[PDB]
């Protein structure tokens, strides 16, 4: 059959993905421009949320030492793919968990509504993908939300999900922090509550 | 007006198969026995159509939609792709290239088709496509099935799909026949076999291209064509 | 020595071959663009005439399935390349012989004088390309006209074939059909007065 | 009343797939975790149902016919046929033979199928054969299609066809898969790849068999079947 | 050292497995004579008991999609072979999990005791064979009753099982369904009170 | 009466020696120049004659006895033995099977050969036999000699025995020539290579049978002949 | 794909042929019992007819050596295998052609019609098997009847001969010869008006 160029192959991003990704978090001076963990200025439109989550390993413990990016639509439900610190709104980020807590943030505006390409509109959503040591090739989840219940079930992507029990890993609980909306998504990495992880 | 501005690489007519090829029974009597003429290439030789401007309709290349009587066609969806290049590996852009073949049965829709496996009320059997810019060219079909036919006894076609280019000039005009990765009707067919080198029939078995299936949806194949090679005259009536 | 990139090899067109292209004659419904026996249109330049024969095997029986393509210059003597049932005059055409009769049929314009690439005048002729069930390769041929004698006479592609007899073959007979000047051209592939083919 | 008199060769575990097989997806939670526990055989084992006397249709074994809706299935037509016997090489007479398969698109009659590849209305998918006393069984069908799944992003299952034997016993009943000569689908299935040794999957695969076709008519397949060979008890409670 | 010709490699019964093995199941039209759930006719000898249970993966969720095979004694503790649906009693039958709730059921008599090769007498038991998709080879497996505690106590083959908690999987719990006697027997392919399965 | 309840493998003909081949003088004029004309099996190709009780005289299948005018031949006493079969492998049992050859200097009794060599007053050269009940046959002879004939300037036939074996059917019937293992006239001989493939060629040369000799007497040679494997017609008609 | 043993190849039966199968004409004596050109006894019923023909090679030059065994039904269109020189009729027999005249007969009779496997009726014929040196493996025939034209218009194997003059080398020509039905069927193995020889 057809036989393609290989893809490069993965590896781990390594307990020290910091230095190169996370200027800061690694104890280093950061440059003038950095990929960080606020998607949205004050001055952006939509709904201000504040993200927070925690990463756990097989034995319900602690990765301190994870990394995240993340790809959102905008408040219309568009991707913004022309990055730019002077934008108000960006799709992408990057976050990290502090080794002390092991608590990432993320400082973004809820995204609108996209549809897959049959034209079914998918609930809104946050695509991730989890880097770290011990992780050979990054996980990608997403994060959904629980004030989005009746979108989220009729979503098509959650849908593939064969289990519902499994689905429910991927929806954010909403609550309020310092008078903002926030919600938490913590990720399991493996075990009891497994979050689900996808191939695409 | 088209010029006479090129040359045409000449054939290898060892490469193709030979006009005599007895065990395909037909050629017996349809093979010239005299020696074909050569003639040196004049504008008469080295210009053809174009069809750029011919008006292709929306579904001239899927077979899926272009014979639709209130269904879809049974049998294997497939994506067949491929590029027309010339011997130099130059793409032929804009060419004609056009495609004919049995249902899933190996049924053909033609009347004197007279094989017991049934017609399939939505499928015609016929695509054309002009490749585009970059010599690309494809096609949505179901995968024909093979067909038994009156040569031996019992001879049967592989899964085939007939395929004719035109090229940039009548010189180029080739008409050929795709097979599939794998067919193991391939090597006991007397129409392949007319094909004496086994390299030369290896360049028309199209090879399934999982990168280019849609998934959930229809598998693919490639094949590619090579026409004979251009180049520019040089030193000519000096 | 060099070698290139080897052509793809030849096949038979087959049986079935009407049924992609000729899909009148297959018992089939046509598109709405279809190439053709009609070269020119009634208001095209030059003399009117139709064109006719019938196609012979090796034991003297009508070859019934065969298929032909022609390319010719206008009456003036240049190769229309942009194909468009719109133009007056198309240089290309496709036939066929009826599954009765045997016989095919072109309507067309005698084609004027084109040059060879040494500037020599060749006499007025049609190329022609026959298909067929049990022609493994296409049969080059060209079709010249018997009220040419001294272009023919002096036509440097004729001069190539050795014996003159064998130039005879290659001279289509002028008739007249329902008051319109006709040429037969008979092909005989095979045998007593075979057609001579031509390689380039 | 069935008798215990008969041994059973133990299975070879390494042959056969192994029950966790993870990049057949499904299988990470339906394979058991503990090893399994190994019992002497016993008449519980060594026994089992003869369907000699279960009535069959006439086209029990004819998916041509076993599914009229008052036309001819399209796709290519074929006799899958072949011996089965056990490992000592000794024949398996008046044995169970079932078979299921998609029909020539792929697509499978069953309700959770929703592939948008067509439904065929004269083609159900199922058949049954009693083996004959010599070991022999044979079917007519359709060659199914290629099926996409929802494994990976881009799995298809190749053309393939489920048997299941029930063979003398408990102890040999099988459900297998049949896989037919040159598809290149073959080696990319997670399914097929379940098997680790490409020697136990060389035995799934059918060889095209010209010297069983009926010409102008149907293709044939010849698909083999060894069940764990059977012995005599010998120097048993001594 | 003696090698044999090698077995015929399992593989997945695989989703649709109803369609070649319980037409009912699938939406499909039965043929006159089926393989099925019903192994006593009403009046067969001994007590006519109703089987049923669920199908569970390692997740704890249900396998719809779950097909057995199922081998026994009748009340004389003797194998009946020869199938016939003509016959009071059928030692052999086939039932399979619906696509909704997930649950089997067998209309049978309790077989009676059975000894072994070395003729220890067997507690009476149901041999079964468990086939779905994602199960490579079918699992072997035993159903025995818990009122029959004093034979169970005494079987060579649950004796066989290293760990007397593991035998306790093997064993249906007696009730009623409608005033008839019932058995639950649950399988749980993997995890937490993985059933015991069979190798012979 | 003959019925029509089975048929058989179709014949290889590039196997088998193809009709022209030019080396082979006298087939040039001898062969058609169209191609054959296939036709389907009905009872008159499936079926011939059976020869069980045409009345055999006690020596027919023995050269030394047949045609004794007061001695015994001169030349290498030999059994030729062997089993015809079919390509399934099954014995094909009363079946006829007849011989001829040259006598020990390569003179055929038969008034149009006056090869210089002399006759045998006590060797005529015919033989025949039925086979046994399990497919076997044995003739007893002298080894025939090499023959020089008119074909190149300086051809010589090898040793060979002539057979003529019917089968079941006329679609069976089939007319060879042994030849002796390690006769290096064996590759020089343009009706041997009349045959294409070596392997074909291998099929024709009976093996030295030690095993099957007279201690003090004769020796042995083995031919096996392989006739169109039968089989039971299947779904015809249906 | 499925190989199974290869059929032993053909070799001619070259030009003393008639040692070993037809021992009169080899200028030897016979034995006992001969399988010959005699089909029918006076006693026969049927038609009693006489056949005769020659062999043409490509020169159109009488083959001398040549053999033909032959294959037909009885009156009532069935065959006839017990072969027995006591029969009143045999299906089968075997002829030469004379070194002088290169003339072949037959005593027979006609045969009645036979069906294709597909249940249509086949003209009236005889089957042929042409051996002889230079044949490589013997050419297969059909001899059919001058006096069965219609028939022979509707023989479901004579109309797989694609053209109608090919036909017509099939058909035997009806005189008389001593006052008995005779036909003549020439065969020309090559060139003009090549007799039609079948594979099967
Ligand atoms: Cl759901
Ligand atoms: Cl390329
Ligand atoms: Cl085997
Ligand atoms: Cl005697
Ligand atoms: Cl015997
Ligand atoms: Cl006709
Ligand atoms: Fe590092
Ligand atoms: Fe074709
Ligand atoms: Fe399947
Ligand atoms: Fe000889």
């Amino acid at each position: 059959p057809i036989e393609l160029l290989p893809e490069t192959p993965s590896q781990t991003a390594g307990p020290y993905v910091h230095i190169g990704l996370a200027l800061e978090a690694a104890g280093n001076p950061t440059r003038d421009q950095e990929i960080w963990n606020r998607l949205a200025k004050p001055d952006a439109p939509g709904e201000h949320i504040l993200l927070l989550g925690q990463v756990y390993d097989g034995n319900g413990h602690l990765v301190r030492d994870s990394f995240l990016e993340v790809w959102q639509a905008d408040a219309n439900g568009e991707y913004q793919d022309a990055y730019n610190l002077e934008n108000a709104f960006n799709s992408f980020g990057r976050t990290a968990t502090t080794f002390d807590a092991g608590e990432w943030t993320l400082h973004t505006v809820k995204p609108g509504v996209v549809n897959n390409a049959a034209g079914v509109p998918m609930a809104p959503h946050i695509n991730i993908s989890l880097f770290a040591r011990g992780i050979n090739i990054h996980l990608h989840t997403r994060l959904y939300f629980d004030d989005e219940a009746q979108a989220n079930a009729k979503c098509p992507v959650l849908n593939l999900i064969e289990q519902p029990q499994r689905r429910e890993t991927l929806i954010a609980k909403r609550c309020e922090v310092d008078g903002k909306t926030a919600y938490r998504f913590d990720i399991r990495i493996q075990g009891e509550g497994e979050t689900v992880f996808f191939d695409f | 007006p088209a010029q006479d501005n090129s040359r045409f690489v000449i054939r290898d007519r060892n490469w193709h198969p030979k006009a005599l090829t007895p065990d395909y029974k037909t050629s017996i009597a349809r093979s010239p026995r005299q020696a074909l003429v050569s003639i040196p290439q004049s504008i008469s030789e080295t210009t053809g159509p174009n069809f750029s401007h011919l008006g292709f309709g929306a579904h001239d290349h899927d077979l899926l939609l272009n014979f639709n009587n209130g269904g879809l066609p049974i049998g294997e969806r497939i994506i067949v792709a491929g590029r027309v290049v010339d011997q130099y590996g130059k793409p032929v852009p804009n060419t004609l290239v056009e495609m004919w073949q049995a249902n899933a049965g190996g049924r053909y829709r033609h009347k004197n088709d007279r094989y017991l496996a049934p017609l399939d009320p939505n499928f015609g059997g016929v695509g054309r496509c002009l490749t585009d810019s970059d010599g690309y060219y494809s096609f949505r079909t179901i995968k024909p099935g093979p067909h038994p036919w009156r040569n031996g006894p019992n001879d049967w076609r592989p899964a085939h799909i007939h395929f004719g280019i035109s090229g940039p000039s009548i010189a180029t005009k080739l008409i050929t026949q795709l097979y599939f990765e794998g067919d193991p009707l391939i090597p006991m067919c007397p129409i392949v076999k007319s094909i004496a080198n086994p390299e030369a029939v290896q360049q028309l078995i199209a090879k399934l291209d999982m990168n280019n299936a849609n998934p959930m949806d229809c598998l693919a194949y490639r094949f590619d064509i090579v026409l004979r090679g251009q180049r520019k005259t040089h030193f000519e009536n000096c």
